[PDB]
């Protein structure tokens, strides 16, 4: 159907992609002369018709998957319709011939490229799919499935009874291949139609459930694997759909993980299987008891299965403190018992976990012994609500094992004290130190194996971290004289391991590790000048050390231990001990590391200036790339694309130290400012492949401009940053930086001061902030059938302040561009997160009698705001209505006295959830009575007066005491103190002068008894106070 | 280091 040149030219073409010349040739040729508005028809047909028809495996098969990519971005929609029809029927001949496999699977995948909503109508493709559905040719059926799972919406296309038998008999194939088609082409229909034609197929999941069990007959483990995958993917959708046939597919997926002649696959998937549904249907599982029960049964056998086929350990005593990459189904139990307990709480699993634990802590088989440490381990966290209080009985079970003669036991129960510590903290420390340390410590004997004197170290890491110096104290000795012992060891990870737990125990123990300096800085040192990892755990434990004895001690041995840290820096686990050394002495020394500067800068400079390392890349090439846990690959705008994520990291890693170094040494760092605001911060901002370094260089700013501020450049940066922040807005996609730059906002604000912004700025911000505010209404109306944001809350929070910030420095100005937003305003306040957040701005607008054009808009929700069940809609509503009687007393009046009532009433109210609403309601009616001062129907003020002491709300605490200090005589007169001892003392907010002058209206005697009531801590206060 | 729980 081509002109016979043509042919040959591409034919040739075609030929030479699979040396460097003749290819180099055909590619020019092919991208610069063939893919262009000339050529693109012909060259779609040539490749479809050698894909179709072509003889050669190879020539085929490039065209196919040529012809597909390139279908794509012609698009296929711009191409002539007599074209169209050509390729399409060349496409569906060549699928219906005889060809091999994979070219079949190729000219599916062509195919589908020619099937869109807007293209004509191909009804010979339906009929096609219909017919070879019924083939005696497995890949003729598996291939029909392919294209149902590439365009699913075919599937709503084909009459409702003939699809449904077409995947009853696609799940009940004698194909393997053709059973994992069909039930992937089943589970693509959820994925990719709207959930309103999700219920069309949903009523065939039972027949998809109910041929599970065949694969086990068979004894076909494998492809069971991968529909377990496929039902995941369901799980995740659909949770509800289960619901009918939920123990069903629990005691399946029992029957499988008990089965252990079967290979892992089957088993991991069906843990994962079971484990997915608490993720994505807690309330199901939980009104089930047996899901628990089954899930807590198999994670336990699972967890067993350890250094099988070698019952003393040997393997396991002679190697290192990492995990044994082999044990994988033990890997995958813990894994799953901790996720399930992370979402169902103690509440539901504690009782079936413990009805197991209290038998195999009893078992003669050492593996059961151990399963139940590592089993509590996993669960400890996710069951802490419960599991808190049980703290005693824990303990009790466990630490008995501690002298297990299994070492393999002893590490296990090593092991759940660490964990523990962690997960009960500090709960824990307070109350267990006496059971946990000397149980411990205990291990810790040269007696004891290398792999349970490391895991009783680093259980100790994990107990010390919370643990106050006071609780460490009398136990110290102990512990650094065995630590010393561990520190002489032959194997490099006993040493590793002593360094750190000491380093951590030095922390802790702050100020009290000082009579230890003295005998473990030389030891250090020595160490130190002789084995990389060895030298940076050292490092690291010396300036831990320092950080806690403090500089005047640290100064016996700063000198030499810096002369160490140069030789090692300028001589990559070890890079990193050394940078956090240096910023650990920069903490340490004050001032005084300003010498410093230009050793320790320089290679963080380097590293800070990473740029975006991005391979633009081909879909072949994208699997294997992702194979290198540095690596990364995603489709952004229809590319796909290479990201070298470890160094991006790094790059950040380096810029929170830039950053820290910035914040301590204030001024002194000014001279770094412009270059790493102009080289890093800013062009930071414009990483769209890595959101960390966009939030990074966000949090840089304010900090570096307060550096240059301490010590007109200032400006300049300033403008430049604010206008990239200002831009970010507008183009950044993710909610959680957004964020950052609004704070970051806020902050450059504060240092810059007043009228830090201009006009232009101030619109291209409205702008901003108004398509933010655009998004996160999108997004919040989209929240079932089939289904059981703080991220959010978070953002809005923000965005107040920001707004509130920008009023503040224009000093009311912003009022204008902030009319332009008012309709999305409008919007919000009449769903309790949006109200709550445009009430907070209404508040910031009556801040700065100009809101008139207003009062009428928001008052009737504002009054109804009032007497919401929601606490946080009643504080911001009277914060408002008290505003409004502040700086508009006038144009609102006819409302502040009506509502006056309802405020005494919102008042009674004094509980930490709503103390905060009730003293912004407080301060609201203190704020009508100054406006309006003699003009009041008075019980008033005596009610207003019962609501002192404002001990939460700081700016409401404020006002209080303001007019408190515009109720006399009487025997008020303590109350009257007592209202602003408590406001002191709980640090909430002169007044005490206009106090002294009550307290002269009263003799000697009468004006001290008023304190009597007082402790000596408070009296101390007090004392300091008048 | 530390006692933990991975998470892969």
């Amino acid at each position: 159907a081509l002109p016979e040149e043509v042919n040959r030219t591409l034919l040739q073409i075609v030929q030479a992609f699979a040396d460097n010349q003749i290819r180099s040739v055909a590619e020019k040729a092919l991208s610069e002369e063939w893919i262009t508005e000339n050529n693109i028809e012909y060259l779609l047909t040539f490749l479809a018709e050698q894909a179709a028809f072509s003889q050669d495996t190879t020539v085929a098969a490039l065209s196919a998957v040529l012809f597909r990519k390139l279908a794509l971005k012609a698009p296929i929609t711009h191409i002539r319709k007599e074209v169209l029809a050509q390729i399409r029927s060349s496409l569906l001949k060549g699928f219906l011939s005889e060809r091999a496999d994979s070219i079949r699977h190729k000219l599916s995948d062509a195919i589908a490229e020619c099937v869109q909503d807007d293209l004509p109508a191909w009804p010979e493709l339906l009929q096609a799919l219909i017919e070879s559905l019924k083939s005696g040719n497995p890949n003729f059926r598996e291939s029909s499935f392919r294209i149902l799972t590439t365009v699913p919406y075919l599937i709503t296309a084909v009459d409702i009874n003939s699809i449904l038998p077409i995947f009853q008999s696609g799940f009940t194939d004698a194909s393997d291949n053709v059973k994992i088609a069909a039930v992937t082409a089943f589970v693509g229909y959820f994925k990719q139609l709207p959930k309103s034609e999700w219920s069309k197929l949903g009523i065939l999941l039972p027949s998809l459930l109910n041929s599970l069990p065949r694969f086990l007959d068979d004894g076909k483990d494998d492809a069971l694997a991968s529909v377990f995958e496929s039902l995941i993917e369901l799980v995740e959708l659909a949770p509800k759909l289960f619901k009918d046939m939920f123990d069903q597919i629990i005691q399946f997926t029992d029957m499988v993980i008990k089965n252990k002649d079967l290979e892992p696959p089957a088993r991991t998937t069906a843990l994962e299987l079971l484990t997915v549904f608490s993720e994505n249907a807690p309330q199901m599982c939980k009104s089930n008891q047996n899901y628990g029960q089954t899930l807590v049964m198999v994670t336990l056998i699972m967890m067993t299965e350890v250094s099988i086929d070698d019952d003393d350990a040997a393997e396991w005593i002679e190697s290192d403190d990492t995990d044994d990459e082999e044990e994988v189904t033990y890997d995958h139990a813990r894994q799953a018992l901790d996720r399930v307990a992370l979402k169902l709480g103690g509440e539901y699993l504690a009782a079936p976990l413990f009805q197991y634990l209290q038998q195999m802590i009893t078992s003669t088989e050492w593996r059961e012994r151990f399963a139940a440490m590592m089993a509590l381990s996993s669960a400890a966290e996710g069951c802490a609500d419960v599991l808190i209080g049980e703290i005693p009985k824990i303990l009790d079970m466990v630490i008995p094992l501690i002298n297990d003669p299994h070492p393999r036991v002893q590490y296990g129960c090593c092991n759940v004290l660490g964990q523990i510590s962690t997960d009960f903290s500090p709960f824990i420390q307070r109350t267990a130190h006496d059971r946990i340390l000397p149980a411990l410590i205990s291990k810790l004997t040269s007696e004891c194996t290398s792999r349970v004197q490391t895991h009783a170290a680093a259980a100790l890491v994990n107990f010390s971290e919370f643990a106050s110096k006071d609780i460490l104290e009398p136990y110290l000795d102990s512990l650094l004289t065995n630590l010393l012992v561990l520190l002489q060891s032959n194997k490099l990870y006993v040493q590793e391991q002593a360094l750190t737990t000491i380093a951590f125990i030095a922390e802790a123990a702050k100020n009290k590790f000082i009579k230890y300096y003295d005998t473990l800085m030389p030891l250090l040192l020595n160490v130190l000048k002789v084995n990389s990892v060895l030298k940076g755990k050292c490092m690291e434990c010396a300036t831990l050390i320092g950080f806690a004895v403090g500089k005047e001690k640290f100064h016996e041995h700063s000198q030499e231990l810096i002369s160490i840290l140069v030789a090692l820096q300028n001589s990559d686990a070890l890079r990193s001990y050394l940078e956090q050394s240096w910023s650990r002495i920069c903490r340490i020394l004050g001032d005084d590391f300003v010498p410093l500067l230009p050793i320790v800068i320089p290679p963080l400079l380097i590293t800070a200036k990473a740029t975006q390392d991005v391979g633009l890349i081909e879909e072949e090439e994208a699997a294997n790339f992702q194979q290198y846990p540095d690596w990364d690959v995603v489709q952004v705008q229809g590319k796909h694309i290479a990201i070298h994520t470890s160094v991006l990291d790094d790059k950040v890693s380096a810029m929170e130290l830039l950053q820290s170094y910035a914040t301590l040494l204030r001024g002194q760092f000014a001279v770094y400012v412009k270059e790493v605001m102009e080289e890093i911060a800013l062009p930071s901002l414009d990483f769209y492949l890595h959101d960390g370094v966009r939030a990074a260089g966000a949090t840089l700013i304010p900090i570096l401009l307060s550096c240059l501020l301490a010590a007109e450049e200032l400006v300049l940066l300033w403008h430049k940053a604010s206008s990239k922040l200002i831009g970010g807005l507008m183009s950044e996609p993710m909610p959680e930086i957004t964020q950052v730059y609004h704070n970051s906002l806020v902050n450059g604000i504060k240092v810059m001061g007043d009228n830090c912004l201009s006009e232009d700025q101030l619109a291209a911000f409205t702008k901003g902030v108004s398509a933010n505010l655009t998004d996160t209404y999108e997004r919040m109306q989209d929240r079932d059938e089939y289904n059981e944001d703080f991220t959010d809350e978070d953002l809005l929070d923000e965005i107040n302040k920001s707004i509130a910030a920008v009023l503040k420095t224009t000093n009311g100005h912003y009022l204008k561009n902030l009319e332009n937003i008012w309709p999305m305003i409008n919007t919000f306040l009449l769903e309790p997160i949006l109200v709550i957040f445009a009430l907070v701005v209404i508040g910031d607008l009556i801040q700065y009698e100009q809101t008139a054009s207003m009062k009428n808009a928001f008052i009737p929700k504002v009054t109804e705001c009032l007497i919401s069940p929601d606490a946080r809609i009643r504080q911001a509503a009277s914060y408002i209505i008290g505003v409004c009687a502040q700086y508009a007393p006038s144009t609102y009046a006819d409302v502040c006295i009506p509502t006056l009532d309802t405020l005494v009433q919102i008042v009674d109210s004094k509980l930490e959830e709503n103390r905060s609403s009730t003293e912004n309601a407080s301060a609201a009616i203190a704020k009508i009575l100054y406006a309006y001062n003699s003009n009041i129907p008075d019980t008033y003020t005596a009610n207003w007066f019962k609501t002192l002491p404002t001990i939460t709300d700081k700016e409401a605490a404020s006002f209080n005491y303001q007019f408190l200090s515009q109720v006399c005589a009487q025997s008020n007169i303590s109350a009257v103190v007592d209202s602003v001892i408590q406001a002191l003392n709980e640090r909430s907010l002169t007044v005490i002068s206009s106090v002294k002058k009550l307290l002269g209206f009263l003799p000697s005697s009468d004006a001290m008894a008023i304190f009597n009531r007082y402790p000596a801590d408070i009296m101390e206060k007090v004392h300091k106070w008048f | 280091f530390k006692v933990s729980k991975n998470s892969t």
